[PDB]
RNA sequence: AGAACUGGCGAUGCGGGAUGAACCGAACGUAGAGUUAAGGUGCCGGAAUACACGCUCAUCAGACACCACAAAAGGUGUUAGUUCAUCUAGACAGCCGGACGGUGGCCAUGGAAGUCGGAAUCCGCUAAGGAGUGUGUAACAACUCACCGGCCGAAUGAACUA
RNA sequence: GCAGUCAAGCGUUCAUAGCGACAUUGCUUUUUGAUUCUUCGAUGUCGGCUCUUCCUAUCAUACCGAAGCAGAAUUCGGUAA
């Protein structure tokens, strides 16, 4: 029955790497099973989250490695207590619903997935702070 | 059954009428010299096919020796025992440096453990094993680890003459 | 299946000292010090540092290496007692005649003396061993605490009192009484 | 008399045990053996009978 | 001196490197290299240099030195040769009191009659002048 | 007690089995030198306190054919082995986190919400969380387990064989 | 004659506290037998009396473990001649 079920969870996970485009690993360090429901119930539209064990994921990734090899780098990012969101919506709307929503004494982000890329989740949360002198603080250069 | 030799033996039926030129069978058999090494040829082809050496005869004889005699190795062992109550199989695991050495201690250890003397003991195969960690018997995984280093505590020389005029030391 | 080399580990607590020379372990912490002669074992100690002493038994077949994991347990509650100390606590258990107990002593003694026992007119005496102290709680009724440095002395003493209360000739399930451990615990950190 | 937890105290010493069938030996109650060597280590224990 | 004091026993170790000298039969006398170890009681050693050819040893029939120096486990015999040369191994062995006495051991039992009487008028000169010194302070 | 074939004893010493009709070895003129047999070589006692790998610790060990006895039955002593099962899709153990929503589920009654107690044992959401293992409150609380996981890294459970 | 293994039963209930059937493994040599080796040119043939010593399969006495041990009484077992 084991042989059965673990079979199982490499197809719900290989079936959110083939539709959705983009994944957040987020550190649910602590983090209730309560809290975890919550967080089901505001990203019910757009997001889903698949909770896993360490060793099925890096191994099944590995097995994945045919198509989707881009997925590769993402096993030095899947130590610890951690869990995959996936999504197609834009990246500052949906970590803003994960890093935020309940808390008391918050599940985080560790990293990000795009197009076989990964981003820091921080150099994702841009505050237009040198993306407005990108093209400003180097055209009083050209004159 | 002193220090062992392993002799391939090849042996045929007689020929005959039917049969000019019959099959030939090969074994290889650890045994201490020739005379006992086809003796026990007949022994097994008497037990799997039903020759006796009276319809039979023996084409060749030749030592097998060990190929790489000074490279330490592990050898799995699968051994048929006879006991006071049963008969069984077993397996076991032996290190050493040929096999010639293995069946030695193979023999002495089944006498030891089981007190099963040459008799009750037909050696079924014994193969080296080709990958590290396919040994599955812990007595000699536990030779196999990186940087191997033990010491010998208590030593004790053995002496020359029947008195010493100092208390001896066992410090190896 | 005789073990090429086996050890176990001790780790020294901040405070404690730890000598070892031909197997006779000194053990020297806040609360005082105490020593044990391991020679009737061949295990050899090694030290790593001041923090942490390893413990080895080379070549060695199952009863040896059993031999091991004792003498790490030996070692560490040598230490324990030398930081937390040790604390058994006991309760007299009597139906219908209350047991007297007191500390008397001859050519200075100390011993523990145990009176009207089931009603008995003999006088009990229980030696105290040396370093183990006994007092009496003063919140928990008929309560009595023995206390010290080794669990050895201490649990010892205790057995030793319980032992002397053992009611001969009576069904020992309906007479319970006696002088029963109650609790084993430290002297530091909570009771 | 003898408050519950007090009688529970001297149960854990004088009832609470098991006996070996082969030589009345008062063993651990958990026990899987007896602890005796005459009765050649037997396997045979039963419980301390319990009072009314 | 307040630190822990563990008697930190300093036993020979059987270990790829260590080189041991042997006790009995054809190589007699001769130091070998342990290179592999077969198992509790047995190794597979090689004394190139010495002119002991590569065996499993009994450690029984074989004493341990304090001498070991630098080897890939199961060298061949060929590079055994290489790094003992490279590790001045002989040099060290010869340098010990344990190599000395062997030898004086063997210097004695060489001596002629002759030789063994000078040995004596001699250790009578010594020994005059020791008790001297010895009559002085 | 009585037959069968052969070999013995009787009629026969000698070496061995301490001892002894019959076993093992070997049969006998007076002797010398050598080599053996069966059997032995710690000491009594001629002859390795020889070499080698294991096994065994007995508050009733054991120690050699004939032969000077032991059985059914049993042991969580210890050794080796066998079979089934689990485990690199990460087990077992150890520590550490989470241990949820319908819902105080239904009857019941001073009250009883998972845990005095009758009847079931459904669902959602889940990586997982029993209409509940126990501690506990008058009843909730609170703690706790089964379940899942973070770490560790290669072994683990059960039945047996001799 | 004595002691075990099994556990159907007995024991309000409950195999084994104490018992234990149908079967089965043993031990003993104070029973009786079987044999006829020793003694028939001779080993005085029952009982008792007297006295010593030995065995232990323990009746009492010492100390324990167990119970269908409340107490008293008893019963089962250990170390014990
Ligand atoms: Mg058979
Ligand atoms: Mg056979
Ligand atoms: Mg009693
Ligand atoms: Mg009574
Ligand atoms: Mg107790
Ligand atoms: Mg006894
Ligand atoms: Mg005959
Ligand atoms: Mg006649
Ligand atoms: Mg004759
Ligand atoms: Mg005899
Ligand atoms: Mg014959
Ligand atoms: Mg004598
Ligand atoms: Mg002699
Ligand atoms: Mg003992
Ligand atoms: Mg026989
Ligand atoms: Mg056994
Ligand atoms: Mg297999
Ligand atoms: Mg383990
Ligand atoms: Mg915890
Ligand atoms: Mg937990
Ligand atoms: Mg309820
Ligand atoms: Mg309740
Ligand atoms: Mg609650
Ligand atoms: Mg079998
Ligand atoms: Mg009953
Ligand atoms: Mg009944
Ligand atoms: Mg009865
Ligand atoms: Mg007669
Ligand atoms: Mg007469
Ligand atoms: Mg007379
Ligand atoms: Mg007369
Ligand atoms: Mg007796
Ligand atoms: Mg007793
Ligand atoms: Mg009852
Ligand atoms: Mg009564
Ligand atoms: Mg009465
Ligand atoms: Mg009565
Ligand atoms: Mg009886
Ligand atoms: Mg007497
Ligand atoms: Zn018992």
């Amino acid at each position: 029955g084991i042989r059965e079920k673990k079979a199982e969870y490499f197809a719900k996970l290989r079936e959110y790497l083939e539709e959705y485009k983009s994944l957040f690993v987020v550190g649910v360090d602590n983090v209730s099973s309560q809290q975890m429901h919550e967080v089901r119930k505001e990203l019910r539209g757009r997001a889903v989250v698949l909770m896993g064990k360490n060793t099925m994921v890096r191994r099944a990734i590995r097995g994945f490695l045919s198509d989707l090899p881009d997925f590769e780098k993402l096993l030095p990012f899947v130590k610890g207590n951690v869990g995959f969101v996936f999504t197609n919506e834009p990246l500052t709307e949906i970590k803003n619903v994960i890093v935020s929503n309940r808390v008391a004494a918050g599940l985080t982000v560790v990293q990000v997935y795009d197009n076989g890329q990964v981003f820091p989740s921080s150099i994702l949360d841009i505050t237009d702070e040198e993306l407005v002198s990108h093209f400003v603080s180097a055209v009083s250069t050209i004159a | 059954m002193a220090h062992f030799k392993e002799y391939q033996v090849i042996g045929r039926r007689l020929p005959t009428e039917s049969v000019p030129e019959p099959k030939l069978f090969r074994m290889r058999i650890f045994a201490s010299n020739e005379v006992i090494a086809k003796s026990r040829y007949w022994y097994f082809l008497q037990k799997l096919h039903k020759v006796k050496k009276a319809s039979g005869e023996i084409v060749s004889i030749n030592q097998i020796n060990e190929a790489h005699p000074t490279k330490v190795k592990n050898f799995g062992v699968w051994v048929r025992y006879d006991s006071r109550s049963g008969t069984h199989n077993m397996y076991k695991e032996i290190r050493d440096v040929s096999r010639v050495a293995a069946v030695e201690t193979l023999y002495q250890d089944m006498a030891a453990r089981h007190r099963a003397r040459f008799r009750s003991i037909h050696i079924l195969k014994v193969a080296e094993i080709e990958k590290t960690a396919d040994v599955k018997r812990q007595y000699v995984k536990q030779f196999l680890t990186k940087d191997l280093k033990f010491p010998l505590p208590h030593r004790v020389q053995k002496s020359t003459k029947t008195f010493s005029y100092k208390r001896p030391s066992t410090f190896y | 299946m005789k073990y090429i080399q086996t050890e176990q580990q001790i780790e020294v607590p901040e405070g404690v000292t730890v000598s070892i020379k031909s197997r006779i372990v000194k053990v020297v912490g806040p609360r005082g010090t105490l020593t044990k002669n391991l020679k009737h074992i061949d295990v050899t100690f090694t030290k790593v540092n001041n923090q942490l002493i390893k413990v080895a038994v080379h070549n060695g077949g199952r009863k040896h290496v059993a031999a091991l994991r004792t003498v790490k347990s030996l070692v560490d509650n040598m230490i324990t007692g030398v930081t937390k100390g040790y604390k058994y606590k006991m309760r007299y258990v009597y139906a219908h005649f209350p047991i007297n107990v007191n500390i008397v002593e001859k050519d200075g003694a100390k011993f523990i003396e145990v009176r009207n026992f089931l009603g008995d007119k003999k006088i009990r005496n229980v030696p105290v061993r040396d370093g183990v102290t006994i007092e009496f709680s003063t919140n928990v009724k008929d309560e009595i605490v023995l206390s010290g440095n080794s669990v050895e002395d201490v649990s010892q003493n205790a057995a030793d009192l319980q032992q002397i209360c053992r009611v001969r000739n009576k069904d020992i399930r309906k007479f319970l009484d006696g002088i029963y451990v109650s609790h084993k615990g430290f002297i530091t950190e909570d009771l | 008399i003898i408050e519950p937890s007090l009688k529970a105290l001297a149960s854990k010493y004088n009832c609470d045990k098991s006996v070996c069938r082969k030589c009345y030996a008062r063993l651990p109650p958990r026990a899987t053996n007896c602890r005796k060597r005459k009765c050649g280590h037997t396997n045979q224990l039963r419980p301390k009978k319990k009072l009314k | 001196s307040t630190d822990s004091i563990v008697k930190a026993s300093n036993w020979r170790l059987v270990e790829v490197g260590r080189v041991v000298l042997i006790k009995k039969g054809q190589s007699a006398g001769k130091l070998a290299a342990i290179v592999e170890i077969i198992d509790q009681k047995k190794v597979l050693i090689d004394g190139p240099k010495a002119g002991v050819p590569r065996q499993a040893i009994n450690l029984g029939q074989v004493v341990l030195t304090p001498l070991t120096f630098a080897l890939p486990r199961g060298a061949r015999t060929a590079t055994v040769s290489k790094k003992w040369a490279a590790a001045a191994v002989c040099e060290k062995w010869a340098a010990s009191s344990w190599a000395k006495k062997i030898a004086q051991r063997e210097r004695r039992a060489a001596l002629t009659d002759f030789e063994r009487f000078q040995v004596m008028v001699l250790r009578k000169q010594k020994r005059y002048t020791v008790k001297k010194a010895l009559a002085k302070a």
